[PDB]
């Protein structure tokens, strides 16, 4: 069936510029059968534009839609703090399908993380398993590359990461990476290392910790 | 008279006028679409609140009085025509559209609504999706549809169902584009026809009914039949399909109550 | 104002069936259809189906052609949806919306969209039992400073965390829960404190799990 592609995947702007989002249709879609939706974090979606031009009820004038045939465009003239959300295009010309999604965030000055590390607590040493957490405090932009090392070697698979939402005040992210593994191989070594690379830093950082 | 009494059928569902006017697709004029509306409340205000570019012209009744009239049925005929052929959608009119595609009877008693649809039905490279019949053997009767294509032999020599000189394909295309004038641009047309018979008057309209009062002179209103008089518990014989009785003086004298299915005599007070 | 209210969350198990309800208010029920959509955690929207509130005609997506079925009740003006043979991929949030894409009476396409949405119902499908959280500390090093507490091996999803009951709200980072291969969730809470308050101030975190009725407090101190 008809496949809609949203480009790009993420927009990084500032509170007051102009935003343009593009939806591309595989086949030809009639202009009467396309709509746009906005979804804020933790809320339900809502209708913005229908018929590719018309505006839904109660929608501020700053939203406009246009396009035809195989290319459609949603424009926001000026960006407010409340306009940072995810936008979806829908067609119902042949069946009904949705777009991929396009998140619009805040673009600010480049910052740097605050990489830390924590040894396992003594309460986990008798449960047969342990975990070590590498932390990355307020940084920007989001994309940071983190690896774990048992003092000479790169591991994979046994590590999972959590990334927060963009901070309300300074618009920065925070990341955590947890390496969990039983105390058997944990006792086999003494020192571990977390290696972090980010666009903000001028050199990849490596923070190590030994047992003691 | 003492009291005013209104008796209408107890129906709740609303009529689907939003599905007729806001339909994504419209039909051609030689294959116009017809929809049946019954058993619903018909509020016509939504057809007045539209912007003053919806041409609205109705025959046999005024637009203001539509909210106090019951009907047996409503029929909605939808199609798309050219800009300057909206003149031909009228009783007692002729032309290429009226003679060969869509005909209205002289006793039409119905409304016609048209609006510009250039933003939807036109294409830059040409929109040949809408057709109309140009050749026919004879004019067609009111409300007759001819969804059929066969060769038209204007001359005298028959042909083997294939076109050529003096053997024409009946249908033609409109070829709408946005770079035309106002009379060469697509127009969406909806024709509403009010069928009123000796029936229980399905399509009522927005009106709340009152309790029945008898043996007193009151103002009464049964399915739009309004008058002043006294209502008596009649003992006449009505067949199950009969709704009211007429006297020798060509005016109603008995009527059936649309909520409880009993008969009543109307008498001057 | 148009309003739609959905039921509560489900903790269904694989191979079971689930009913989701959606009660409408503030408009003529039979003039509009009802559409059902869903969103899996971390992914986009996905249409499930449409049902007419006038004659009961339905229209499903071929992915759910044989598994889903929707019904309506005009007396209470409430829609219902069954999904059958629940798999691990059916954990999501389900949205009921008022429809303006297909006509209720004649079933043709309109100019519009889903113009009124419900609150959403979270359905979790996993063959796991309710387990209370396990809480561990993670304290700053000997040498601002950072610390926190780890809550691990808990089910289901909802767990709340606070630092001294909102005393230290400014400076709290609570990361989203992650689903391990054991079918259990994990989460970390981190605070940043002055480098000299490590040995003076008290730093307790209160973690609450409702389905297991746990309200446990734990203090983190330097070592
Ligand atoms: C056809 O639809 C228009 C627009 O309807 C709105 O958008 C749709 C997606 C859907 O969400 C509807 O519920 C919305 O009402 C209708 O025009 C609106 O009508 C209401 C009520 O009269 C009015 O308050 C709004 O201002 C109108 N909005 C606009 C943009 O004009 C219209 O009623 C429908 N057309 C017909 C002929 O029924």
């Amino acid at each position: 069936e008809i496949v809609l592609t949203q480009s790009p995947g993420t927009l990084s702007l500032s509170p007051g510029e102009r935003a343009t989002l593009s939806c591309r249709a595989s086949q030809t879609v009639s202009s009467t059968s396309l709509a746009w939706y906005q979804q804020k974090p933790g809320q339900a979606p809502r209708l913005l534009i229908y018929g590719a031009s018309s505006r839904a009820t109660g929608i501020p004038d700053r939203f406009s839609g246009s396009g035809s045939g195989t290319d459609f465009t949603l424009t926001i003239s000026r960006l407010e703090p409340e306009d940072f959300a995810v936008y979806y295009c829908q067609q119902h010309d042949t069946s009904l399908t949705f777009g991929g999604g396009t998140k619009v965030e805040i673009k600010r000055t480049v910052a740097a993380p605050s990489v830390f590390i924590f040894p396992p607590s003594d309460e986990q040493l008798k449960s047969g398993t342990a975990s070590v957490v590498c932390l990355l405090n307020n940084f920007y932009p989001r994309e940071a590359k983190v690896q774990w090392k048992v003092d000479n070697a790169l591991q994979s698979g046994n590590s999972q990461e959590s990334v927060t939402e963009q901070d309300s005040k300074d618009s920065t992210y925070s990341l955590s990476s947890t390496l969990t593994l039983s105390k058997a191989d944990y006792e086999k070594h003494k020192v571990y290392a977390c290696e972090v690379t980010h666009q903000g830093l001028s050199s990849p950082v490596t923070k190590s910790f030994n047992r003691g | 008279p003492t009291e005013s009494i209104v008796r209408f059928p107890n129906i709740t569902n609303l009529c689907p006028f939003d599905e007729v006017f806001n339909a994504t697709r419209f039909a051609s004029v030689y294959a116009w679409n017809r929809k049946r509306i019954s058993n619903c409340v018909a509020d016509y205000s939504v057809l007045y609140n539209l912007a003053p570019f919806f041409t609205f012209k109705c025959y046999g009744v005024s637009p203001t009085k539509l909210n106090d009239l019951c009907f047996t049925n409503v029929y909605a005929d939808s199609f798309v025509i050219r800009g300057d052929e909206v003149r031909q959608i009228a009783p007692g009119q002729t032309g290429n559209i009226a003679d060969y595609n869509y005909k209205l009877p002289d006793d039409f008693t119905g409304c016609v609504i048209a609006w510009n649809s250039n933003k939807l039905d036109s294409k830059v490279s040409g929109n040949y999706n809408y057709l109309y019949r140009l050749f026919r053997k004879s004019n067609l009767k009111p409300f007759e549809r001819d969804i059929s294509t066969e060769i038209y032999q204007a001359g005298n020599k028959p042909c083997n169902g294939v076109a050529g000189f003096n053997c024409y394909f009946p249908l033609r295309s409109y070829s709408f584009r946005p770079t035309y004038g106002v009379g060469h641009q697509p127009y969406r047309v909806v024709v509403l026809s009010f069928e009123l018979l000796h029936a229980p008057a399905t399509v009522c309209g927005p009106k709340k009914s009152t309790n029945l009062v008898k043996n007193k002179c009151v103002n009464f209103n049964f399915n739009g039949l309004k008058g002043t008089g006294v209502l008596t518990e009649s003992n006449k014989k009505f067949l199950p399909f009969q709704q009211f009785g007429r006297d020798i003086a060509d005016t109603t004298d008995a009527v059936r109550d649309p909520q409880t299915l009993e008969i009543l005599d109307i008498t001057p007070c | 104002q148009v309003q739609l209210v959905q039921s509560g969350a489900e903790v269904k198990k694989p191979g079971a069936s689930v009913k989701v309800s959606c009660k409408a208010s503030g408009y003529p029920f039979t003039s509009y259809g009802i559409s059902w959509v869903r969103q899996a955690p971390g992914q986009g929207l996905e249409w499930m189906g449409w049902i007419s509130t006038y004659n009961g005609n339905t229209n499903y997506a071929q992915k759910f052609q044989g598994r889903v079925t929707m019904t309506t009740d005009t007396s209470t003006t409430t829609g219902y949806m069954e999904l059958r043979r629940l798999r691990s991929d059916d954990t999501a949030v389900y949205y009921c919306a008022r429809d303006y894409t297909r006509g209720a009476w004649f079933g043709e396409s309109l100019i519009g969209g889903f113009d009124n949405w419900g609150q959403g119902t979270l359905v979790t499908v996993s063959s796991a039992s309710t387990k209370g959280p396990s809480v561990f500390p993670l304290a700053p090093s000997s040498k601002t400073a950072a610390l926190g507490c780890l809550v691990k091996d808990y089910f289901p999803e909802p767990v709340t965390v606070s630092w001294n009951s909102g005393a230290l709200t400014s400076g709290v980072h609570t990361f989203p829960a992650v689903l391990q291969s054991s079918g259990l969730y994990s989460l970390s809470s981190v605070v940043t404190v002055p480098s000299s308050s490590l040995g003076t101030q008290t730093y307790i975190c209160n973690v609450n799990h409702k389905p297991s009725n746990t309200k446990v407090d734990k203090k983190v101190e330097p070592k």
